[PDB]
C-alpha cells in the first residue's frame, strides 16, 4: 500500500527526506541541460574555471597551420612526460604543462636560457597541444592568467594529430558512489521560515543522474533491465 | 567553400552554452548595454 | 494572510509601502526600459505560415512568343497555383507530337518540366520515357558536356520522388559540386520530398548522401517538414549509417527535435492512418529520437522518482 | 644559411582605445529615498509605539507585510 | 550516458601531407 518511499515524510531515517518536493532549494528546479556529451572543462562541475576558457582550433587549422606556418604563431607542445612522447608537432616548442606557472614569469633572456627558444609576446598567437586537450586546457589557464592574448587550445590534439591514444592525466568518467551521510556543508537553512531544505551537492548531484541514465541504444538499454519492463520497484504511477 | 583562414569559424570555448561564448573573462557589452561577444543576426547591420 | 495571496498591482498597501512608491511622491517614470532593442527575438510562429506555396515551384520562363504560340497546350498544363485535371497520357501526346516542331532548346525544355510536373501529381508511371527520349543523351549519358536547364531538373527529381523510382539516384548525383551544382538552389520542399521517398524506398544510403549535401549546402534544416525526416531517419537500419544518424541529429534544434519525437511517436502511433504507405518498424531509431529528444530538452527536477530508492549510509 | 645579424623592430604602438563596458554596470540595484524617521508604530500581536522625535508629521507610511507597522515622518 | 557514438577510428592526419611533400 504506502511506506516510507511512498508516504510524505519530512525525515527518513533521521537525515531530511530527499522524495518531498518540498524538501529541496527550489533553485533546484530551475531548467538546466545535460553536459556530459561535451568537452571535460565545459561540464558543470568545473564551473569555478569556466572564466577562463580558451578559443578552440581545429584539426583543419591545425593542417593547414603544418603546411603553411605564420612567422608569429607559436605552437607549443604541453606533453609532460617524455616517456609518451615519439613524434615531433611540426614548428612545435616544449614547454611542458607542469614548468608553465614557473616559465612564464622569466624574463625575456631567463626565458631563452630555461627553455632554448624565444619567449612568445603577449600579441602573438599562441596554440597549444597535448595528448587528450586537457593538459593543454590547464596550461592555457595559465598562459591566460598571465596576460595573453591570443591562446588557443587544441583538443584532441596529439591523438587526432598521430593517431596515438595516450591521456594526460588518467580520470575517468564514473564518479565512486556516494559514501557518507549528506554534506552539512549543502544544508541550505532558509531566510524568511529558517527551515532546513537539501540542495543538489553530494549524493544528490546531477552527475549521478546523467552518469545512471538511460543508454542511447535500444538493444543496449533492454539489456539493462529485467524482461517485464525498467522501473517495477515503484508503483505505476511513480514510473 | 568557406577557407579555414576566415574569421567566421566558431572558435570559442562551447557551441552551445551562452556563458561559455565570451572573449574575455566577463560579458562586455557595446554602448547602450547591447550584447558585444556573439552578435544576433539584426545586431550586425551592414550600412552605408 | 490567507490561502489567497494578495496582487501587488490593485493593493495600495502593497504599493503605497516603503518597498514600493507612495502615492505622494512624485510619480514619473523610474527608469526607461529598452528590451526589444537590445536583443531581439526572431519571429517564429507555433503555426505554419498560411499562404506559402507548399510545392515545388518549377520555375516557368518562357519567351513571351511561344508562351503565347503553345497555348493551347499549355493550358492543359501546371500554370501558377493552379492544377488542371487534363489526363496525363494526353498531354504526354501533345508534347511528342508538337515538340519536335518548335525551335528552341530552352522552350522544349520549359514545356518537359511542365509535363513532368503535371505527371508527377498524377502519379503516371510512364513519364521516364520522356527523360530516357530526350534528355538522356545530352545531358546523363557517357559524360555529355551539356548542362540541363535548373527547372527540369527540378521537375524530374519531383517526379522521382512523387512515382518512387530508382532513377533519382543518377540525377541527384549530378548536382553536387563537380557537376552541375544545382543543389544550393534547392527548394526547402525539394528537400523534404526528396527525403521521403527515398525513406520509403529504404536506403541508408541515399538517406545519408541526402543529409550530408543538405548539410553543406546550408538547407534550411529546421524547416524541412518533419513527416519526411522521420521516414527517412525511420529507413535506417546499417550500424555505420546509424552512426552518422546520431552525430546528425544534432543539427537540428531544441523544437524541431521535440517535434520529431511527436511525429514519429503518433507516424507508428495514432496517426498510423495518415500514411499512404504505412511506416515499417524501427524499434531502434524509434528509441533513439526519443532518447535524442529528451537529451536536448530542458530537464525538471522530480525528485520522489530520482531517489524513490535512496537509502542513507554511514560507512 | 645566415647572412647576417639584425635588431628587431616592431612598431608597438596602441594608438587606438577600445573599452567596452562588462554587463554588471548597468545592472539594478535598490535605492530609496531617505528621511529622518521621527517615530514607529508596530502591532502584530500586540501594538507598541517608538517615539524618537515628537514633531508634526509631514509624511506617513504603512506597510502591512509581517507586522503592521506605520513609519511616522519616516 | 556517454559515449553516445562510436569515436573517430585511429587514423594519423599528420603522415600524408608530409608524404606527399
Ligand atoms: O506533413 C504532411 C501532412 C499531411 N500530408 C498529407 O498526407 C496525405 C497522405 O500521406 P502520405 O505522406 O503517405 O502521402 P504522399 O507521400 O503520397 O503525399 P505527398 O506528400 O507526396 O503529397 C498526403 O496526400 C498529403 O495530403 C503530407 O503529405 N505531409
Amino acid at each position: 500500500q504506502a511506506d516510507r518511499r511512498t508516504r510524505h515524510h519530512m525525515m527518513v531515517d533521521g537525515q531530511i527526506n530527499p522524495r518531498e518536493w518540498f524538501n529541496w532549494h527550489p533553485k533546484e528546479y530551475q531548467p538546466w541541460y545535460f553536459d556530459r556529451h561535451k568537452f571535460l572543462y565545459e561540464q558543470r562541475q568545473y564551473a569555478q574555471f569556466h572564466h577562463l576558457l580558451c578559443h578552440q582550433v581545429y584539426l583543419k587549422d591545425m593542417l593547414h597551420l603544418m603546411r603553411y606556418p605564420e612567422p608569429y604563431t607559436h605552437i607549443i607542445d604541453c606533453r609532460t612526460s617524455t616517456q609518451k612522447m615519439h613524434r615531433w608537432v611540426p614548428h612545435s616548442l616544449w614547454l611542458p604543462r607542469d614548468e608553465v606557472e614557473y616559465a612564464l614569469q622569466l624574463s625575456a633572456d631567463e626565458f631563452l636560457d630555461m627553455y632554448g627558444f624565444r619567449k612568445p609576446d603577449k600579441s602573438d598567437d599562441v596554440i597549444l597541444l597535448s595528448h587528450n586537450g586537457i593538459y593543454s586546457e590547464q596550461a592555457g589557464w595559465e598562459w591566460k592568467k598571465q596576460f595573453f592574448q591570443h591562446v588557443y587550445n587544441y583538443r584532441g590534439g596529439t591523438n587526432e594529430l598521430f593517431g596515438e591514444s595516450y591521456s594526460d592525466m588518467n580520470v575517468s568518467d564514473v564518479l565512486s558512489p556516494w559514501k557518507g551521510p549528506f554534506p552539512q556543508s549543502g544544508v541550505f537553512v532558509d531566510k524568511w521560515s529558517k527551515r532546513k531544505v537539501l540542495t543538489r551537492t553530494g549524493p544528490f548531484d546531477r552527475q549521478y543522474e546523467m552518469q545512471d541514465f538511460a543508454l542511447p541504444d535500444l538493444e543496449l538499454e533492454k539489456a539493462r533491465h529485467p524482461e517485464e519492463g525498467p522501473r517495477q520497484n515503484m508503483p505505476f504511477g511513480l514510473q | 567553400d568557406q577557407p579555414t583562414t576566415s574569421p567566421s569559424v566558431d572558435r570559442f570555448a562551447s557551441t552551445t552554452h551562452p556563458e561559455q561564448r565570451k572573449a574575455q573573462f566577463v560579458p562586455r557589452v557595446g554602448p547602450g548595454s547591447t550584447p558585444l561577444e556573439d552578435p544576433a543576426a539584426d545586431q550586425k547591420s551592414e550600412w552605408s | 494572510v490567507g490561502y489567497t495571496p494578495v496582487n501587488p498591482d490593485t493593493s495600495p498597501m502593497v504599493a503605497y509601502s516603503q518597498y514600493h512608491w507612495h502615492y505622494n511622491l512624485p510619480q514619473g517614470m523610474e527608469r526607461p526600459h529598452s528590451v526589444n532593442r537590445t536583443f531581439a527575438a526572431p519571429f517564429q510562429s507555433n503555426h505554419s505560415l498560411v499562404n506559402k506555396y507548399r510545392g515545388v515551384w518549377i520555375e516557368f520562363d518562357m519567351h513571351p512568343a511561344f508562351s503565347v504560340a503553345l497555348e493551347p497546350q499549355l493550358r492543359k498544363l501546371p500554370r501558377g497555383r493552379t492544377l488542371p485535371k487534363t489526363p496525363a497520357e494526353e498531354v504526354i501526346a501533345d508534347y511528342t507530337a508538337l515538340a519536335p516542331l518548335v525551335d528552341d532548346e530552352k522552350t522544349r525544355d520549359l514545356w518537359l518540366a511542365k509535363v513532368f510536373q503535371h505527371c508527377a501529381f498524377q502519379r503516371c508511371g510512364g513519364a521516364m520515357e520522356l527523360w530516357e527520349r530526350y534528355c538522356h543523351q545530352r545531358f546523363t549519358a557517357e559524360g555529355a558536356t551539356a548542362k540541363p536547364p535548373l527547372s527540369l531538373v527540378k521537375s524530374v527529381l519531383f517526379y522521382c520522388n512523387k512515382t518512387d523510382n530508382s532513377g533519382w539516384r543518377a540525377l541527384f548525383d549530378r548536382c553536387l559540386k563537380d557537376g552541375w551544382n544545382y543543389t544550393p538552389l534547392f527548394d526547402t520542399a525539394q528537400w523534404s520530398f526528396m527525403l521521403k521517398s527515398i525513406g520509403r524506398m529504404g536506403d541508408e544510403d541515399g538517406v545519408r548522401a541526402v543529409l550530408e549535401e543538405m548539410l553543406d549546402v546550408q538547407a534550411d534544416l529546421d524547416r524541412v517538414e518533419a513527416r519526411s525526416v522521420v521516414i527517412a531517419l525511420n529507413a535506417v537500419t546499417n550500424a555505420d549509417v546509424y552512426e552518422f544518424v546520431k552525430k546528425y541529429l544534432f543539427n537540428f534544434g531544441e523544437r524541431k527535435v521535440k517535434f520529431l519525437r511527436t511525429t514519429y511517436s503518433d507516424l507508428r502511433g495514432h496517426g498510423a492512418g495518415k500514411l499512404r504507405i504505412p511506416l515499417k518498424e524501427n524499434d531502434n531509431m524509434y528509441y533513439h529520437v526519443c532518447w535524442h529528444s529528451s537529451i536536448r530538452s530542458p530537464r525538471q527536477f522530480s525528485p520522489r522518482q530520482l531517489y524513490f530508492d535512496y537509502t542513507p549510509s554511514t560507512l | 644559411m645566415f647572412l647576417i645579424h639584425f635588431v628587431h623592430y616592431k612598431t608597438i604602438l596602441q594608438k587606438y582605445t577600445f573599452k567596452f563596458k562588462h554587463i554588471f554596470l548597468s545592472i539594478d540595484k535598490y535605492n530609496s529615498l531617505f528621511f529622518n524617521i521621527s517615530g514607529i508604530l508596530i502591532w502584530l500581536n500586540i501594538i507598541h509605539i517608538n517615539i524618537i522625535l515628537i514633531k508634526y508629521s509631514f509624511f506617513i507610511l504603512i506597510n502591512n507585510f509581517e507586522y503592521l507597522i506605520i513609519l511616522i515622518s519616516t | 550516458y556517454t559515449p553516445i557514438w562510436k569515436s573517430d577510428p585511429a587514423v594519423d592526419n599528420v603522415a600524408p601531407l608530409r608524404d606527399e611533400d
